[PDB]
């Protein structure tokens, strides 16, 4: 009945609305057997704080998924990696939407991960979509690495 | 110069929408599947 | 200096009971020598695992935390290696689940394994075809991560060379394979020799179900790396007797040896260091609190790590973070279920120790094979020549039988 | 011989001239690299 | 009857393995031995629910692929009109006429 949901998320204000959701989650495909439960604690200073939190307190929980989002203020420094981590050992799906740096795509380092926001390595899906029609072939290339 | 931009951007609003609904039909059909192991307390302990 | 070691329940229960390890005299020339710490915890919970280390690391500053498990979870390495880089304490895991290897990792971390890569794993085991010469197969690799590294590598590795294998479909199998995905897809296979690599319950499953029908004969010997079997002692019931599968060493190299040849190295690191400017400093204080600035300095010891000898073995890592010269051992099952040996491989060299296969049943309680023929032959002019082996390719042409 | 072909298509295909030889001398016979059993191809072949 | 008429006309014929498949085969009776069938055309002959069973069993892993032509007797396929969900397109049964005649 209790199917627990995680979500760690930002500040109080962007987690506020989840209670809001659950309820519409909870009525659209209502029944008696998928009274979810909403447990989430943001994104705490430092990592292996934090690391030690999505244990002390969400599969403290048995959690069964976990969503993940973006560190409000700063930069994509100290972006979530032990959430693929801590959750990499039960092999549980994580899902997030808004970290995006390309690192996370290969599915060799972070096992199973699943975004809903594209790493730019798209542009070059994009970059080909249009230069197919634009009467000319031959690209000269420069990036770092 | 090619300037370029996505849609979305900082409205996580609709993806934790999009997502929610996702994840409750595919775990309303979980629901109708084999034995679901019981989540364990967490790190204490059992590392199966 | 202080260094502490870390062991669960092995096969040898003894350690702490055991003790005096480099203690009374071993190296005894090193200055300032280091103490030992011994610790036996055996459940390997993450948020033990993080206790441990932080509890180590606010009490006596390490600077060494040598590690081996006794698990087969493959996921704990990942964890040591994003410790490393959170704590800036070098730490050099040797056997269990935290002894395999896998892609690169970040520079900023300083953690190394023992094991080996898969590349010189898959150049053995092709290795052995030379020897025997059943240069024809067909690979079955599942959905493991490398699976592309390892295909690439054969697939540039058999045409790159000069000595003409026949490689045959490649069937890149995947998804749950539960009833008909494969049963089309693994019947084109006739090939006499399989590559499989996949994880353990995987290579069960696949096993369990190509044992029946595919190809399990006298003449259809299965060899796979040493991801499939890298602890033994867990052999269950499905792998048939003869299959090869290179591996890591595990009668040889006692632990009691693999930890004098741990802590040996960090003494030499300090030795080396203390010579380039004699520091001997922390690396992080304390694990907890509000500390998050970066100062780092450098990465410390880091590169004081490679190129180091040893009383005798040369010890040098690689930047991705494999070795150089590792000590791989061919093995394989026997009518007891019981890994014994083929032979060995030294630095670019196996030699192995038996003649001609010897062809186990490859079967469990089975249906005999008589197939087998021991052809007596002379020698005659226009008739029958014989001919020296060829210093290129060396096996022989293309168009004659090996006529030992 | 072969210049006579070469100035008519190229007067066909007005376009430019620029020649050269091969250093070693050689129809691009390709062997491994030094010491790897990467090939290497050499020669006019291998240079074009 | 097959067997000496395949063994005696000149034609190349090729026969291969038989497989005489026994008992009600639940689940795994038949199945063992149902894997060994790899080539392009197959005979079954039996009652109708058994033809039923053996051939659901067999398209769910077997074989029913574009080069798979199946042929069975009339005794499955006598009163027509009573095609399952089970049958396979491109089935050649022989039967006695109903249209004409």
């Amino acid at each position: 009945k209790i199917v627990n949901i995680g979500a760690v998320l930002s500040t109080r204000k962007h987690e506020q609305m989840f209670r809001e959701a659950v309820n519409q989650a909870n009525k659209r495909h209502g029944s008696w057997k998928i009274q979810l439960n909403a447990t989430s604690v943001t994104h705490k200073p430092n990592a292996i704080q934090m690391a030690l939190s999505v244990c002390e307190d969400l599969i403290s929980s048995q959690v069964y998924a976990i969503l993940v989002s973006h560190p409000p203020t700063p930069n994509d420094h100290f972006t979530p990696t032990p959430v693929s981590y801590t959750a990499g050992f039960y092999r549980i799906p994580v899902l997030g939407l808004t970290t995006r740096m390309s690192i996370y795509s290969d599915k060799s380092i972070h096992l199973s991960f699943l975004r809903t926001v594209p790493p730019y390595s798209h542009q070059s899906s994009v970059w080909f979509e249009m230069m197919r029609v634009y009467s000319w072939n031959h690209i000269i290339l420069l990036v770092s690495d | 110069i090619l300037g370029l931009q996505l849609i979305n951007g900082k409205n996580e609003s609709a993806h934790i929408s999009d997502a929610v609904g996702v994840v409750a039909q595919a775990v309303h059909e979980l629901l109708e599947k084999e034995n679901i192991t019981d989540p364990p307390r967490g790190c204490v302990g059992n590392t199966n | 200096l202080n260094i502490a070691v870390m062991l669960g329940h092995s096969h040898d229960v003894t350690e702490r009971e055991l003790r005096t390890l480099w203690g009374p005299e071993q190296a005894a020339g090193l200055p300032l020598d280091v103490n030992v710490v011994a610790l036996l915890m055996n459940r390997t919970d993450p948020k033990s695992l993080i206790t441990h280390v932080c509890d180590l690391m606010s009490g006596a500053r390490i600077h060494g935390l040598v590690f081996g498990d006794d698990t087969d979870q493959e996921a704990v390495a990942q964890m040591l290696d994003f410790i490393s880089s959170h704590t800036f304490v070098p730490i050099l895991g040797i056997h269990g689940g935290a002894s395999m290897i896998m892609a690169d990792k970040d520079p900023t971390s300083t953690f190394f394994q023992f094991g080996a890569s898969i590349q010189q794993q898959a150049t053995v085991m092709l290795k052995i075809m030379q020897d025997y010469d059943w240069h024809v197969f067909s690979l079955v690799t599942t959905i493991f991560p490398g699976y592309r590294e390892f295909i690439s590598f054969v697939k540039t590795t058999v045409d790159n060379s000069f000595v003409g294998w026949d490689m045959q479909n490649v069937i890149t199998l995947d998804t749950s394979f539960e009833d008909a995905k494969t049963q089309v897809q693994l019947k084109k296979i006739h090939s006499s020799v399989i590559l499989l690599y996949c994880s353990k319950d995987e290579a069960v499953l696949i096993l369990s179900e190509a044992r029946s029908l595919g190809l399990t004969g006298y003449d259809f010997f299965w060899i796979v790396p040493s991801l499939v079997s890298g602890n033994t002692e867990l052999i269950p019931k499905e792998f048939p007797s003869g299959l090869i599968s290179v591996s890591y060493d595990d009668w040889d190299y006692s632990l009691e040896a693999r930890v004098r040849d741990g802590i040996g190295i960090l003494t030499t690191a300090a030795s080396s260091m203390l010579e380039k400017f004699s520091y001997i400093p922390e690396a992080k204080a304390s694990c907890y609190g509000q500390m998050e600035r970066p100062e780092v300095p450098m990465h410390t010891l880091h590169p004081f790590m490679v190129n180091v000898t040893w009383d005798g073995k040369d010890l040098s890592f690689t930047e991705e973070g494999y070795q150089v010269h590792p000590r791989l051992v061919v093995i394989v099952l026997n009518k007891d279920r019981e890994w014994e040996k083929v032979g060995k491989w030294e630095n670019h060299t196996l030699s192995l120790r038996h003649a001609v296969w010897p062809r186990y049943k490859s079967f469990s309680d089975c249906e005999p094979d008589d197939n087998h023929l021991s052809i007596v032959t002379l020698e005659e002019a226009p008739f029958v020549i014989v001919e020296d082996i060829d210093p290129l390719t060396e096996t022989c042409v293309r168009n004659t039988v090996p006529c030992r | 011989f072969c210049i006579d072909l070469l100035i008519k298509l190229a007067r066909t295909m007005n376009f430019t001239y620029e020649v050269h030889l091969v250093a070693d001398g050689k129809f691009g016979t390709q062997e491994r690299v030094n010491n790897s059993n990467k090939k290497e191809w050499n020669g006019m072949m291998g240079e074009l």
